[PDB]
């Protein structure tokens, strides 16, 4: 309750600063004995490629999903600026010093630097290989091994760099085009940014969910929450009327007795000291969040309705529920207006529907009374666009601000009905409480003045577009309070302390990137979601963690529905750049990682014919073909999901020349004899006995009589029989010189989070400030 | 077409119903259509002319609303419309006289001009009123 | 098998649902106090979110219905019993706004078991009917007038 | 959870007099089952409601 929803507001810090360390690599290059033609081990040894972590899983589809955990890893690290300096290293080498990048880099040098490899040209580059500055652009030279793969990734890290630049101007610049603008504040800093300065750019685009069309139920809470914010800034007002005091001459003015009452239910209205606080900032929160209030009157306070008058004549009136203006009204026009206006007669018959109060406009004739009526009545708010950047603000009429020629006009109406009549007395109390509008009047036309101001200060700092919608909740207002600010006034003036706007904009600054943020975080994912084919990791998931990312909300306090419609919206959106270019990189190479690496293969064919074995370098010669030319297919993903339509098992027991899909567990083989016996015809079998396989542990034949044992064939002379072969592609080798790339990135960053601070935001004296008019707000003394 | 028609009677009921005096009441259902055209043209661009001893004249669209704010219309509030319509009466005489020039055997029958084809477009149709005519 | 169907419409092609809904998102107006429209229209509202799933719904039962009758020997003429069997739209409510990414079926052995019941059932009906009537006919020839 | 939301889209208290007959919707985790099971036996059985 009520500071129980600040607290989770004010406590909201997604400006972290993500950096990293480590170059993101992959693959670190490995030994392996190379088996010339023929299987012979030649010694020295060559390079190649294999991947840090197989975790590769058994099933195409669990491969899919794995995948997919590498992207949220990656957008956790997603590395958001760049820095080389915190990332030197030594080369043990080199025309001197050498300074490279990346331990891995050094290390590798080292090694290869020993083990007797292509000799020169290779000690030679890792040689004069180094590093070099040219200091003028602030640009910096590294050099480092890696991967064609991996030159990708850090390569596109360099080229976005979310981190503009910053001077002096660009934080002048981020505070509203409308502030500076404003003369009554002045700005100030204490210091002139360097050259090398930088700053993250807080995006903030539109509510690119738009939900406000069904959701409701959420907009009343947002609605809340940037009201409750409101509160806390809602300048607390200065120097009043001692309570006493004025209620004192209130008794007075009107003239009271023993058990003879008349206006005597108009002050149980005093309590300012704590009501006008509360009515003026409620007020102002409501317009700013734009949230929806009742009402909660009586019909003996006639006060409490005439101060009703202050307040209608300002607000919209779409500003408060239709349930609300309804009563209010009809309550003027039936027991305020007629009853002393000998135009009773039908003290007004009212059935609902259409609008009670705009009758009254086609109703009776007086002009100062008409005026009021249309000016009310068909009073809107402005719907406004642009304010130094897409605000979307929503403004009330430039009439009413300060040029109150309105206030003015509702006294002088309210000074010319108060001469005809009907019931004897009840004139006397209704009118005596009347005038104290009036005289009052000369500061009436103050409290304008300052609502007028701070909404229509505020606002600016509001990067969350609000718009008009019926909240829900319901924030209730007593025409008690409303009635005791009013007469309660003057003489003061108070004005929005600097820091305290500021530390306003900053929060629905954060708050909006984040809502934008996660947005692509969300979406991100989805989309990726899809062109995976994943059918079963039922997205109920994403939208969770959306939303809880975003305080405030009750996640599981909130059904299923809402939910689901919330993707369907989502769905519908683009990615950002950022985002979206990393996930092309993934996919486009994917086949690549898999093929490669050990601990799966992809499928394995069944040609119930004898033949040759490649006799690539890496291992000696064996099952291996990269590319299943011919033969039928089938995909296991889609075979242990249909429920394997014995197709397979009547091609298995016919024997038919055939192959299959996919996720695999390959298993390695020694001892030739295997081979000749025949035995990878076996396993096949099982299957028959289960409809579905996962038992299904292929044969591989690693064979070079050199490191097996049973030679005796190579022997002879030879050529390997094998009857079924494998679909696994190959480790690429490694040619060093080639294999490395060159870097670019720049020198002592300096990053900055916040800002604003860099300003003594001061104030002008009180009693001369100024609105969108040029004049003295509060001159009535 | 029939969007064409409305741009008329639009005025007429306009540039008549619309002076110095008349009280709001009869002419809040005219404000309103009136308003609703603004909205759709402003930001579009038109092609008028080329053929001919025909002027070849560009017309771009920013004005504001109407202040449905007074009660009885004080001079001020109409010469502040006079001028925006001025600009639509001087377009629509532009924009009558080029389809009222074209022909085509084939389909003669249906819109011809840059300016007119792109009327019958379907974001327009917002403005029919009043076919008495 | 006289087993009454229904709409391949209804079935999958559930766009009556679609519909059911398209009317409903247009049936917001005046009238009477405020009181009402306001909660009136939000209900419906709720009925038109969970729409997505509401389709689901229609899915569901579609299939069900549809497969659970084959297995019914028992022919079925649509009678207007005698009695009911009171449903308070409390549960239906339920259901429909509160359903999910839920998908439940038949278990296989479920399915025979029901096979197998009305099967036997009916081989009885059936069989005692014979079992009947060559009694009664005898009866008849046998002059056996009493029983 | 679901009621939860409810009664913020609902808005249950709004000077009607007749409230808290429209809840007695809950023992939903249940009524969905017997709404469910029920419809359909009816359906087959041949049954009329």
């Amino acid at each position: 309750p009520k500071e129980s929803i600040l607290k989770k507001l004010e406590d909201i810090k997604p400006e972290q600063a993500k950096k990293q360390t480590k170059l993101f690599r992959i693959f670190e290059p490995r030994q392996l004995p190379i088996y010339r033609a023929n299987g012979e081990k030649e010694l020295r040894n060559r390079w190649y490629w294999k991947l840090k972590k197989d975790t590769l899983p058994d099933g195409d589809y669990d491969v899919r999903e794995y995948f997919l955990n590498l992207y949220d890893q990656v957008l956790t690290e997603m590395p958001d600026y760049l820095l080389l300096k915190d990332m030197a290293v030594e080369n043990k080498n080199s025309r001197d010093a050498g300074k490279v990048v990346d331990s891995e880099t050094a290390s590798i040098c080292d090694a290869i630097f020993q083990d007797e490899e292509t000799e020169g040209a290779v000690r030679r580059f890792i040689a004069e290989m180094r590093q070099r500055v040219q200091a003028d652009r602030n640009v910096v030279n590294y050099p480092s091994i890696l991967h064609p793969i991996d030159y990708a990734f850090n390569e596109y890290f360099l080229q976005h760099q979310l981190v503009e630049p910053l001077n002096n101007d660009i934080i002048f610049n981020y505070i509203p085009e409308r502030i500076r603008n404003d003369v009554n504040y002045i700005l100030n800093m204490d210091r002139n940014l360097p050259s090398t300065a930088r700053y993250i750019r807080p995006n903030l685009l539109q509510d690119r969910l738009n939900l406000h069309d069904n959701f409701e139920s959420l907009w009343d809470t947002i609605t809340t929450s940037n009201y409750i914010l409101a509160r806390s800034v809602v300048p607390d007002l200065k120097e009043l009327v001692s309570t006493e005091a004025q209620i004192q001459k209130m008794s007075q003015d009107l003239q009271l007795e023993a058990l003879t009452i008349q206006s005597e239910t108009q002050f149980l209205t005093g309590i300012n000291s704590q009501a006008a606080n509360d009515c003026f900032k409620t007020l102002i929160a409501a317009m700013l969040s734009q949230r929806t209030m009742s009402l909660d009157f009586v019909t003996t306070n006639y006060m409490s309705l005439i101060s009703g008058m202050w307040l209608l004549t300002v607000v919209p009136n779409d500003m408060f529920i239709r349930e609300s203006l309804v009563a209010c009204q009809l309550a003027i026009v039936n027991t305020i207006i007629y009853p002393a206006f000998g135009m009773q007669r039908m003290h007004y018959r009212n059935g609902d529907p259409q609008t009670p109060f705009q009758i009254a406009e086609q109703q009776i004739q007086n002009f100062q009374v008409a005026n009021w009526l249309h000016f009310v009545n068909n009073n809107q708010f402005r719907q406004v666009v642009i304010d130094g950047v897409l605000n979307q603000v929503l403004n009330d009429n430039i009439r009413n601000g300060h040029v109150i020629n309105q206030l003015m006009e509702a006294l002088m109406q309210l000074s010319r009905q108060q001469f005809p009549t009907m019931p004897v007395d009840y004139k006397r109390s209704i009118q005596r409480g009347i005038l104290l509008l009036s005289n009052r009047l000369g500061q009436l036309v103050d409290l304008t003045r300052l609502l007028a101001y701070n909404y229509e200060t505020l606002m600016a700092c509001v990067t969350m577009n609000m718009q008009h919608v019926q909240t829900l909740t319901t924030e209730k207002l007593q025409l008690t309070s409303v009635t005791s600010l009013c007469m309660l006034i003057g003489n003061a003036t108070v004005i929005p302390s600097p820091q305290t706007l500021f530390h306003y904009y900053n929060v629905n600054v954060n708050f909006h990137s984040n809502y934008n943020e996660r947005i692509n975080d969300a979406v991100a994912i989805i989309t990726a979601a899809n062109r995976l084919n994943l059918y079963q990791k039922k997205m109920k998931a994403i939208v969770e963690d959306f939303l809880k990312r975003l305080h405030i909300f009750d996640v599981a306090r909130v059904p299923d529905d809402q939910m689901y419609r919330l993707r369907d919206r989502l769905r519908l959106l683009p990615v950002e750049v950022r985002r979206l270019d990393i996930f092309n990189l993934i996919l486009m190479n994917m086949d690549q990682i898999e093929r490669a690496s050990d601990k799966i293969a992809q499928g394995v064919i069944i040609a119930y014919r004898d033949m040759q074995l490649e006799r690539d370098e890496m291992y000696g010669y064996v099952n291996i073909a990269r590319n299943l030319d011919g033969f039928q297919q089938i995909n296991l993903e889609e075979l242990m999901r249909t429920g394997d339509y014995a197709q397979i098992t009547n091609m298995l027991l016919n024997n038919q020349p055939v192959a299959l899909v996919g996720a695999l567990p390959f298993v390695t083989d020694s001892s030739v004899i295997s081979l000749i016996a025949k035995l990878d015809a076996t396993v096949f079998a099982q299957i028959v006995k289960l409809r579905k396989v996962d038992t299904l542990k292929p044969i591989l034949y690693k064979i070079n009589s050199d490191s097996n044992d049973f030679y005796l064939v190579a022997n002879y002379d030879w050529v390997p029989t094998s009857t079924t072969k494998v679909y696994k592609q190959v480790p690429q080798q490694f040619d060093f010189r080639n294999s490395m790339h060159m870097l670019t990135s720049n020198l002592t960053f300096t990053v900055y989070s916040d800002l604003l601070a860099f300003v003594s935001a001061d104030t002008v004296e009180p009693i001369n400030a100024v609105a969108f008019d040029n004049m003295r707000i509060m001159n009535e003394l | 077409m029939d969007v064409l028609y409305s741009l008329s009677k639009t005025l007429k009921d306009a540039r008549d119903k619309i002076v110095e005096g008349t009280l709001y009441s009869n002419v809040s259902d005219l404000i309103q259509q009136f308003n609703q055209m603004i909205i759709t043209m402003n930001g579009n661009e038109f092609q008028t002319g080329g053929i001919g001893n025909l002027p070849i004249r560009n017309w771009n669209f920013d004005f504001g609303l109407l202040g449905t704010t007074l009660l009885n219309l004080d001079a001020n509030y109409v010469e502040t419309a006079r001028n925006t319509i001025d600009y639509f009466v001087d377009f629509v005489d532009n924009v009558c006289m080029d389809e009222m020039v074209r022909e085509s055997q084939r389909n003669g029958i249906a819109p011809q001009s840059d300016s007119l084809r792109k009327l019958s477009g379907l974001k327009f149709k917002r403005i029919n009123f009043d076919n008495s005519s």
